[PDB]
């Protein structure tokens, strides 16, 4: 039985490859062969944030449109005013070793965490005129990679020992562990309806994970390299990924396999995030070069550059209502263009 | 600007302060990072260090200048997926236990990845071999052959001591970074004076290269 | 290892048992998704500097 | 939260007092500070103003050359110098405390006085006077000397409540916002000029005097106030 | 001789655009915002003002002849347009070698803000002290001559040239018995004599000719030719040439942007 199992394995990842293909008539590139492109995208920079002395790692914005919150690792927590470049509140942390960052849909707690193993979630709104800690999650074995809020009440995180979970904050214990990666799970998404989310790790797959139940269902296996993004499509039924091979990938949920790859003979850099556009016309993604391309969703052509920065660009963000793109840097900047 | 959208700038202008003062009471800091296997001597490095399973930071005071240290062994993960957050540090420690022969081929593999790194290409790296009276009383059993066996030599003390020593250093091949090698035993106290003589000459040498002599 | 290989084929069988549909039929309702919204996407067709917050 | 205020008494004409008060529970360093009076046969009055960090300060046009505002931030502490004192400076004198940052609520917190006996401005009108009136509906009104309509998309009306024997608190900030620990049943609405207060499913406790103040421009101005009677 | 106006004109057009080139540089790029980055731009700002209108003014006097036939409060305004913009020139070389210096020999307490507040100190007493030294002769006191006064030929040329040579010889000399002792080998200790080498080699033979007849000539009874005299005089303006290559030509992160 020690080795009749394994057979059995491999029979059923046939099983898997003959049945995506029969589902396969034609491309995405045929089908969208008769639009007209784009075009020429230029945008310019609108704002400028000062303050940082270090490295800037994360960002993240308000549902309101007008908030946003960073990290650095010069151990602060900074809100911005992005209309009227205000500062908010700056919050110092215990640890100055942070990798991720989260806003609260409501508007009233941030999170944290990093090389230290703990999430941290902090209150804003509150008597005596001050950020307090209010609770801290431990029972990792691994360095938070990435941190989201469902509500008021409810956090999913990633680690790198190569699982994933759900905590109650008022218990401060995890309702829920998820498991199945090999290797670091380095980034993460929710599905507009929250009742799903998606991952990707360090062993080149990605994975689709149901809320409730706590179970998997499909798994995504088209690169060569690690797996540092990943973003919802608007509709939901679609997502897509950046690796360390310099290359972008398009995957349904439906057809359960890859849609589009996107890349160039001139770019041999890693990518660090991806974002979408409110339309979904548009995909954007940050680059080790020190740039940002701009990339056609439907027929994979390069549409715009955004070159404003002096070391790598760490991380991106498109605001709900779609009308401003924020970008962060090695270069202790973040820009606000348009 | 309105009444209260004149005093919301004020409150940015004072939170604009607090940070520039934190900048400067940090910029006079030296950070080191301290690698090495498990038992070989990172805990018990400097007598007076105090403590201030993610990352262990332990600080003292020597001279005028503030030395921070930064413990990572309780990260069993891909080093190259956070190795980055290190990249300006001043110098590195690695300490080698000389009365393991288990260790040894593993100290070195990891010795070497340091040393190629493409975030420490120009990062020195201060070198301890700990225990050599513990190794001195080991010789007379363990001719060294067990360890390495591609070894010749009359193994007494010393020539043994320097073929572990010449195998470290033939792991470097650049011309802007230096090796400090010292032997410690269990019983030394002036560990600090080492280290405060290494980061000397470090600094010196960086600031010759900018104004073209080396 | 029998323990950990009787979980693994546990796992594949449950996502070889689903329904599928064409990738001409998920092409498309990709399309029609963009053309929707495609004239309340301020980053494809910029809005005037009356409107613009920034 | 608590705010104490000391001092006060009978003092002649022409004298000098000085006034204090201790804060404790929050943090004092991150507010700023509010002088506000009552007489014994009007409603409320600015005086004030002292901003965190001492950066800067305002007086009204009455109490200049004469009075003097100063804070102490280790000991947590806000004083008042008064000289040349007249008989019109007989009143109540209140602390309040204010923050100022995007979505902020100020003039949350008032204390409770000491009183003191000695032997281009914005015109808020509030016409009623006294309404009698349990389980209905009442509106109360406002109105401006100009516009409180700034460009930038806020309108600078506030709402407060004082209850027989009691402190003035605060209802609605903004013409719109509702203050934390303020039943659902309290609404505001408004224009330019034109502003109204509606309280639905009146209850007791609401019983008391209303008053509008504008926050556009130093100095600040309030109303005459609407009594509420059984 | 037609060749030696155009060969002239390269100089001066050359070393305009060249300083130029620097100055733009360190304000626009923004890895050049550091401290030991402002020395260098002085020595820029010096040595275009001297290419600019020093040196065209002086072609003109020489392509007229020996006379002047222009007209009095002009050459007023180039006779103390050349020991000004002269002076500065020879006095950034010396804090450019100071700071080096203790950068060497104090490396734990000459750094952050101590180094920030000692840079700036020199980049203002080399100006005031050029200015002092120019307008003396004028505020105090046909062919514009400067001065033939003895009184003030061994105040001038002993504050503007002699002291700072004693103080660029004794610190490169310290620099070098550091690096050497300091300790492939071979390579390395080649490079570090070489380097000073140019240093002092340059900065001596385009200024000592001219200045050892300026102090002889007050004090003893001699005239020179006015051939060798030319020959002299344009040595000392080619150092805004060589100044800015090396000081900037021969460092990285200068040639990383060309
Ligand atoms: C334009 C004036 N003329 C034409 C008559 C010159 O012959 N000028 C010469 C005199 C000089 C001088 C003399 C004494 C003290 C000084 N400190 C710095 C200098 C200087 C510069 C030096 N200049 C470069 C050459």
């Amino acid at each position: 039985e020690l080795d009749q199992l394994r057979q059995e394995a491999e029979q059923l990842k046939n099983q898997i490859r003959d049945a995506r293909k029969a589902c396969a008539d034609a491309t995405l590139s045929q089908i969208t062969n008769n639009i007209d492109p784009v075009g020429r995208i230029q945008m310019r920079t609108r704002r400028t944030l000062r303050g940082h002395l270090a490295k800037i790692y994360a960002m993240h914005w308000g549902t309101d449109s007008r908030l946003l919150v960073s990290a650095s690792q010069d151990g602060k927590l900074i809100i911005w005013d992005s209309y009227t470049t205000n500062k908010v509140h700056a919050i110092p942390l215990r640890s100055s070793w942070v990798m991720t960052c989260a806003y609260a849909p409501s508007g009233n707690y941030v999170a944290c965490g990093g090389l230290d193993n703990i999430c941290s979630i902090y209150n804003l709104k509150t008597r005596e005129g001050n950020v307090r800690v209010s609770r801290e999650l431990a029972g990792h074995t691994g360095y938070l990679s990435c941190c989201r809020f469902l509500d008021d009440n409810q956090i999913v995180t990633s680690s790198g020992d190569t699982t994933c979970a759900l905590w109650d904050i008022e218990t401060g214990q995890q309702t829920t562990t998820f498991t199945g990666h090999t290797g670091d799970v380095m980034s993460l998404s929710l599905a507009p309806d929250t009742r799903l989310f998606v991952s990707g790790a360090c062993d080149a797959s990605a994975k689709l994970w149901d809320v409730r139940e706590g179970m998997c269902r499909q798994t995504f296996t088209g690169h060569e390299s690690d797996i540092n993004a990943i973003c919802f499509f608007p509709n939901g039924n679609a997502f897509a990924t950046g690796s360390d091979d310099a290359t972008c990938r398009l995957f349904d949920l439906r057809a359960d396999q890859e849609l589009m790859t996107y890349s160039h003979d001139n770019i041999i850099c890693g990518i660090t995030s991806v974002s979408f556009s409110k339309s979904g016309r548009l995909l954007l993604a940050g680059y080790d070069d020190f740039n940002c391309n701009v990339w056609d969703a439907l027929k994979a052509d390069r549409a715009g550059v955004l070159a404003g920065h002096d070391n790598r660009v760490s991380c991106l963000g498109v605001t709900d209502d779609g009308m401003a793109v924020a970008t962060g840097s090695w270069d202790s900047f973040l820009k606000i263009w348009n | 600007l309105s009444a209260e959208d004149k005093a919301a700038v004020e409150r940015s202008k004072m939170i604009e302060k607090n940070l520039k003062e934190d900048g400067i009471s940090a910029a006079k800091d030296v950070k080191l990072l301290l690698l090495g296997a498990d038992n070989s001597g990172k805990s018990t490095i400097v007598k007076q260090m105090k403590i201030i399973t993610g990352i262990v930071e332990t600080h003292f005071t020597f001279k005028n200048l503030h030395f921070r240290l930064f413990d990572v062994g309780g990260q069993r993960s891909e080093r190259k997926k956070w190795i980055h957050c290190f990249e300006d540090v001043t110098a590195i420690i690695f300490c080698v236990d000389l009365s393991d022969y288990n260790r040894m081929h593993e100290s070195l593999m990891l010795f070497d990845s340091i040393c190629n790194n493409k975030f420490f290409i120009d990062t020195s790296i201060i070198l301890f071999l700990n225990k050599k009276d513990l190794f001195g009383e080991k010789i007379k059993k363990s001719p060294l052959t067990i360890c390495f066996p591609e070894y010749t030599g009359p193994n007494t003390y010393e020539d043994a001591a320097a073929y572990i020593q010449a195998q470290f250093e033939s792991k470097n091949r650049s011309p802007n970074k230096e090796i400090y090698c010292h032997m410690t035993c269990a019983t030394d106290t002036n560990n600090a004076q080492v280290i405060f003589d290494a980061v000397t000459d470090i600094i010196i040498a960086n600031n010759l290269r900018g104004c073209g002599l080396y | 290892s029998i323990a950990q290989a009787r979980k693994l084929v546990e796992q594949l069988k449950m996502e070889a048992n689903i329904d599928r549909i064409k990738v001409s039929k998920a092409a498309a309702d990709l399309m029609a998704y963009c053309e929707a919204h495609a004239k309340e996407d301020p980053l494809l067709t910029p809005v005037p500097a009356s409107e613009n917050p920034f | 939260v608590q705010l104490v205020e000391s001092g006060g008494g009978l003092v002649q004409p022409g004298g000098s007092r000085k006034l204090s008060c201790s804060a404790s529970g929050f943090a004092f360093s991150s507010f700023g500070m509010h002088w506000v009076r009552q007489a014994p046969e009007k409603g409320l009055e600015w005086v004030a103003y002292i901003s965190s960090g001492s950066g800067t300060i305002y007086y009204a046009d009455t109490v200049k050359g004469r009075f003097t505002i100063s804070r102490d931030d280790p000991k947590n502490t806000l004083f008042l110098q008064m000289t040349s004192l007249r008989s019109e400076d007989t009143a109540m004198y209140y602390c309040v405390r204010s923050i100022y940052y995007y979505g902020s609520s100020p003039f949350d917190f008032w204390g409770q006085g000491t009183t003191l006996t000695v032997s281009s401005d914005i015109v808020m009108t509030q016409a009623t006077s006294s309404v009698p009136v349990p389980g209905e509906s009442v509106s109360i009104s406002c109105r401006s000397s100009k516009s409180l309509l700034h460009s930038n998309g806020n309108t600078y009306l506030y709402w407060f409540l004082q209850r027989p024997g009691q402190s003035p608190q605060l209802l609605i900030y903004r013409m719109s916002n509702l203050a934390s620990g303020v039943p659902d049943r309290f609404s505001g609405s408004g224009s330019g000029t034109a502003f109204t207060l509606t309280i639905s499913r009146l209850e007791a406790e609401d019983v008391g005097v209303y008053y509008c103040m504008q926050h556009l421009e130093y100095p600040l101005t309030f109303g005459a106030g609407t009594k509420l009677e059984l | 001789g037609v060749l030696i106006l155009t060969l002239l004109g390269f100089l001066v057009a050359a070393t305009f655009a060249w300083n130029l080139l620097v100055l733009a540089t360190i304000l626009r790029v923004r890895t050049f915002h550091r401290v030991p980055h402002n020395l260098v731009a002085s020595m820029a700002v010096s040595d275009v003002l001297v290419a600019a209108l020093v040196m065209p003014l002086s072609l003109v006097h020489e392509l007229s002849g020996r006379r002047w036939q222009l007209g009095r409060r002009l050459c007023q305004l180039w006779i103390a347009c050349d020991v000004l913009c002269c002076t500065a020139s020879i006095w950034n070389v010396t804090a450019i070698a100071l700071d080096r210096y203790w950068s060497i020999t104090r490396p734990m307490e000459y750094t952050l803000r101590t180094r920030k507040c000692v840079s700036n100190v020199m980049i203002a007493l080399t100006w005031a002290l050029s200015a002092v030294i120019s307008l003396a002769p004028l505020l105090f006191g046909e062919e514009c001559q400067v001065s033939r006064e003895p009184s003030y030929a061994v105040f001038s040329t002993v504050g503007a040239f002699y002291l700072p040579l004693c103080v660029v010889l004794f610190v490169y000399w310290k620099i070098y018995k550091a690096a050497k002792f300091r300790v492939w080998r071979e390579q390395k200790e080649q490079r570090a004599a070489l380097m000073v080498g140019i240093l002092i080699g340059v900065f001596v033979l385009c200024w000592i000719p001219f200045f050892l007849t300026e102090l002889i000539s007050p004090l003893c009874s001699c005239d020179i030719p006015a051939i060798w005299k030319s020959i002299f005089l344009w040595l000392g303006y080619s150092n805004s040439f060589f100044n800015p290559l090396i000081y900037t030509a021969f460092n990285k992160n200068y040639n990383s942007a060309f």
